[PDB]
């Protein structure tokens, strides 16, 4: 972004000389992509927030070619569904077409899903944000070969997928309200290519 | 029941190791004399490189020399290396320290060189160098053990995370030390599993330094972000989050000739060490989020200071046991 040198030597500078030197999560429909990174906010999220506008969003877009939207009123906007999510008053009483309700949920998740980005840009630059090593060893990586790259993505994101499985006793004290998560966090993996 | 897991942390410089020190002080093995000597290569290290810092903010900083005669001192000085392998790893041998002394105590006199350490607020440099520098006497002689203070005052910069443990009013502690610096931080989260509690340090002394991982962002303004961050971390809803607002001591005799609006350009009160120290405090506990269910532990501390470390770490424990064995 643009590197400054210092005026003055500091006594201690040569002690973090590889440590210096520092836009990846700016829009839900650039990371959607990555499935490595998506699982870095994916944690962020199910762990801090509510799992809730983030997933919907993710299953919504899932849309492109049914029975989808059995299974995605069922999880999401029934009223009495586990990942509820806050819909407009409008489509709440309404409660092919379909286009136009899918789309009217997701702009109403928008707000949370972009404050919580936001959020995780914050930490992300404080250095509180969790996998940030695996993060960054799969920024530096050179190589001739794309199609190779999204490959090890794939087991970087199972990597973690299974982490954050192994390991979730603190999503909320609800034992089933992750078991909800996990499994919608799962579903959309294997729609990019993460084994399960 | 009777294990606990504690968690010290906070940003770079605020005084977490000084803890440890003092912990393995006054519960596990105090420092043997041989034990101490272990850290005189590190305190002629902090001495030497710290004047390296000052003469090269004389130049830079345009401060005209007090005598024109150390100019030919301050070159002995810049000649040192810095990369060199013992010098790397931040240690000077006594006879090439013995070797600067000249140089390092005229320098230390000049009228010019001190009115650059008076305006350190503006580069990098720990004021613990000022402790050795006026007692560059007792340092001066053939074998020099370092003190029990100069121990604590001793700096080296700390990177990964170091565990300890002891028993303390029949309690088993597993007390962790981590690096503060923001390449340091993602080693933390290595250490956020059954947190038993936390004691998050802050400097009251950087309001008007700035960070060293770039020299343009308030330390203080760091620390708050920093605290921000844990205190509502979801993984620490129930765990007990003590906050030292460490090194009152340089406070209360900073806050008289430079200002605290270097730092909160909002501050309309006092530059007084109670009015200004209570204002730092508040600027704190708002941070919380949950200020109904989540409570903050506040405490002033002066890590330096063994007597005042057994006090506060005493009023600590007592919290640890009322919101757990209860
Ligand atoms: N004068 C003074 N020195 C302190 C205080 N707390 C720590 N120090 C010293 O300041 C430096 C920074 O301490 P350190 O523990 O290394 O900070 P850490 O990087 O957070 O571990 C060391 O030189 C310590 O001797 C304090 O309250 N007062
Ligand atoms: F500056 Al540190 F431990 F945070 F040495
Ligand atoms: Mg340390």
């Amino acid at each position: 972004p643009g590197l400054v040198p210092v005026s003055i030597i500091g006594a201690e500078d040569e002690d973090f000389e590889n440590e210096l030197e520092t836009s990846q999560f700016q829009s839900l429909e650039q990371v959607k992509r990555r499935p490595a990174h998506l699982m870095a906010l994916l944690q962020h999220v199910a762990l801090q927030f509510e799992p809730g506008p983030l997933l919907c969003c993710l299953h919504a877009d899932m849309l492109g070619s049914k029975k989808a939207f059995l299974d995605f009123y069922h999880s999401f906007l029934e009223k009495t569904a586990v990942l509820r999510v806050p819909v407009p008053p409008n489509v709440a009483f309404e409660l092919d077409v379909q286009r136009r309700f899918v789309q009217e949920v997701v702009q109403s998740q928008q707000v949370a899903v972009g404050r919580q980005l936001e959020d995780f840009r914050s930490k992300r630059l404080m250095g509180m944000t969790p996998w940030e090593q695996e993060l960054a060893q799969l920024e530096a990586w050179v190589g001739r070969d794309r199609a190779s790259y999204e490959a090890r993505e794939r087991h970087v994101a199972e990597r973690l997928l299974m982490h954050l499985e192994e390991m979730q006793h603190t999503i909320s004290t609800d034992e089933e309200k992750s078991a909800a998560v996990v499994n919608a966090i799962g579903l959309y993996m294997r729609h990019l290519g993460v084994r399960t | 029941a009777r294990e606990v897991k504690l968690l010290l942390l906070g940003a770079g410089e605020s005084g977490k190791s000084t803890f440890l020190k003092q912990m393995r002080i006054i519960h596990g093995q105090d420092f043997d004399q041989r034990a101490r000597e272990e850290f005189r290569p590190t305190i002629y290290s902090n001495v030497i490189k710290g004047m390296r810092v000052l003469v090269d903010a004389r130049e830079k900083l345009h401060i005209p020399w007090g005598d024109n005669k150390n100019q030919l001192h301050g070159d002995k000085l810049m000649a040192f290396d810095t990369r060199a392998p013992m010098a790397a790893q931040g240690m000077v041998e006594t006879r090439v320290f013995l070797q600067y002394l000249p140089a390092i105590r005229a320098l230390w006199e000049d009228s010019g060189i001190q009115n650059a350490y008076d305006r350190r607020r503006e580069f990098q440099l720990g004021e613990s160098v000022k402790y050795f520098l006026d007692n560059l006497d007792k340092l001066g002689v053939p074998d020099y053990i370092p003190s029990q203070q100069d121990i604590l005052l001793a700096r080296r910069p700390t990177k990964g995370i170091h565990e300890t443990h002891f028993t303390f009013k029949d309690l088993h502690f597993k007390m962790f030390d981590v690096g503060g610096q923001r390449s340091e931080r993602k080693k933390w989260f290595e250490c956020f599993e059954g947190v038993t509690a936390i004691i998050f340090c802050v400097a009251l002394s950087d309001y008007d330094q700035v960070l060293m991982e770039d020299r343009q962002t308030n330390r203080m303004h760091e620390s708050m972000k920093l605290f921000d961050s844990i205190c509502n971390n979801k993984w620490f809803t129930d765990t007990s989050i003590i906050l030292f607002l460490n090194k009152k001591d340089l406070f209360e005799e900073k806050i008289k000739k430079s200002p605290l609006t270097i730092c909160y350009p909002e501050y309309a009160g006092s530059n007084t060490y109670e009015e200004a120290a209570a204002y730092i405090q508040c600027q704190f506990e708002d941070l919380n989020k949950r200020k109904d269910t989540k409570e903050i532990y506040t405490h002033f501390t002066c890590a330096t200071d063994t007597k005042n470390v057994q006090f506060v770490f005493d009023a600590v424990t007592d919290v640890i046991i009322k919101n757990n064995l209860k």
